């Protein structure tokens, strides 16, 4: 019971036993690639994921606020 | 007092029905119900688990305009076709039931309805499978709730590592600790903001207390300052020093994390809500979870000792790269994904930095410019970006003040793992007492 109160208090401090990348997402085939290859241009057509992190662009919401 | 309305509703009037007493819009308890929904909805859509944006805002206080105190928001109206009720208990306590859900069952607490309410305003595809509420998910509700919470925290961990508090060490990284002139191998286990013009500059340099776990030892080291921590690539590890072999083993691994579905351009827009008293743009919580493509996209990746993110700055090999781009100091990462050849690719813009001794820059670089004599320029057309494999990413880019000296100790990153904990090994991670100690160490100082 006393562990639940510590954790709850650390959460007010934005402290958790878990963070991104620590535990397996399920609870794989990606590979590194070839060094010294060519680095090619591509189109920045639509807002990339990075800009939702920055805040320059936001996801729509089904919400009206007055 | 901002009033919130739902754009759409799945409510069905014909689900409406041990007595039940209707609570109309005017009832003081219906209002309280809609006040709780509005406050917590507002804190979810414009916040979410793990947000530290209020800390940066209150530090900066020293389209639609809106107050940022979400305790004032409230539902102008319940979603169409939903009806609230008071039900008498034998336990006695009163319960407030909300009918309307297509299943024909009530939400017996405001807390259970909130998850469905949040799905109504967030899921733009109106896909019933993405809701965490009890009536759409049944027994999967805890699992879905937990994952959502983890994802919300991941987003804010990403934002903090690249936007809010970027000049810092990152959770799970392997670093060098310097205590009493001793170089100690350690891993960042936890960190907290320190409760407090020059206030904003000192916070940008030293925003965190770090709490670490020595590698090869059972020793905890709490309340570490960045001034006493150096990146793993600053000093060499010793081959004959047996206890250094845990840090050597971890810094050869890498693991992707934080899979998500990129958003379509039609589901995005310019910031619409801002702070009415300071014009700060509100942080809108994205809900990536959906259905899609042959490319899997990822929030970030551990590269040996360091953590890397989308929206982050990283060093890349300039060897195989046209003459026009060899001044490249770092890539500003836009996207991290596994292509259809199963290769991890980094996509972003390439920049050079000039030490003399802002509209179009990310906040991280805007601050580096204000706090140093360093100038940044993009080396290519604003409308294209470049893609290199993970093989050509060398490590993190650090702010110019972050490291006295240079980083020449590259490591051979050649082993993929499913998790950071898997590469660390549970015997080398912390025990539950760590967090008991931590709480005592930061009980007074840390931000809340
Ligand atoms: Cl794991
Ligand atoms: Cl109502
Ligand atoms: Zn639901």
């Amino acid at each position: 019971q006393s562990k639940d109160k510590i954790i709850a208090a650390l959460a007010k401090r934005n402290v958790y036993k878990s963070f991104a990348g620590l535990y397996d997402s399920k609870g794989n085939y990606a590979r590194v690639g070839r060094h010294g290859s060519f680095i090619l241009p591509v189109s920045k057509s639509v807002p990339t994921p990075s800009l939702l992190i920055e805040g320059s662009i936001v996801q729509r919401k089904n919400i009206k606020i007055e | 007092m901002p009033a919130i309305t739902c754009v759409w509703s799945d409510g069905r009037s014909d689900t409406w029905p041990p007595s039940l007493k209707p609570l109309p819009h005017q009832d003081s308890k219906n209002l309280l119900y809609r006040q709780i929904c509005g406050r917590l909805l507002a804190q979810h859509v414009f916040g979410g688990a793990g947000s530290t944006q209020p800390i940066l805002n209150q530090l900066c206080k020293r389209q639609i305009y809106l107050t940022d105190s979400f305790e004032n928001y409230y539902l102008a109206s319940l979603p169409t076709n939903y009806q609230l009720y008071q039900r008498d208990s034998g336990n006695g306590k009163r319960e407030f039931w909300l009918y309307g859900h297509p299943s024909g069952r009530p939400f017996r607490s405001v807390n259970d309805f909130l998850h469905h309410l949040y799905w109504l305003i967030s899921d733009l595809t109106r896909n019933e499978s993405t809701c965490c509420c009890v009536l759409c998910s049944g027994n999967m509700t805890r699992v879905r709730k937990n994952l959502q919470k983890e994802n919300e925290r991941m987003f804010h961990e990403c934002k903090d590592d690249t936007y809010t508090w970027p000049s810092s060490y990152r959770l799970g990284e392997v670093v060098w600790i310097d205590i009493n002139n001793e170089l100690i191998p350690a891993i960042i286990v936890a960190r907290n903001l320190i409760n407090y013009v020059k206030l904003i500059s000192d916070t940008f340099v030293e925003p965190y207390q770090y709490h670490c776990k020595q590698l090869g030892n059972s020793r905890y080291y709490f309340d570490m300052a960045a001034a006493d921590i150096e990146p793993w690539s600053r000093h060499p590890l010793d081959l004959q020093k047996q206890e250094h072999l845990v840090a050597h083993s971890i810094c050869q691994t890498w693991n992707l994390f934080g899979i998500f579905q990129p958003l379509e351009g039609i589901d995005m827009e310019e910031p619409k809500f801002h702070d009415e008293n300071y014009s700060i743009p509100l942080t809108v919580l994205p809900t990536f979870g959906g259905e899609s493509s042959l490319d899997d996209h990822f929030y970030g990746i551990f590269r040996g000792a360091e953590k890397l993110w989308i929206n982050d700055l990283c060093v890349i090999s300039t060897s195989s790269l046209p003459s026009v781009l060899q001044k490249t100091s770092f890539m500003y990462i836009s996207d991290i994904y596994v292509n259809e050849d199963d290769i991890v690719c980094f996509q972003g813009s390439l920049w050079t930095q000039i030490d003399k001794n802002l509209k179009e820059l990310p906040r991280r670089l805007q601050m580096v410019s204000k706090l140093s004599n360093t100038y940044f320029r993009c080396l290519h057309d604003k409308s294209v970006e470049y893609v290199c494999p993970f093989a050509d990413v060398l490590g993190r880019w650090y702010e110019p003040w972050f490291v006295k000296g240079d980083l020449n100790y590259t490591s051979e990153v050649k082993e993929r793992t499913s998790s950071r904990l898997s590469a660390v090994g549970s015997e080398n991670w912390v025990d539950d007492d760590f967090y008991e100690y931590l709480l005592s160490e930061i009980d007074m100082v840390s931000a809340v």
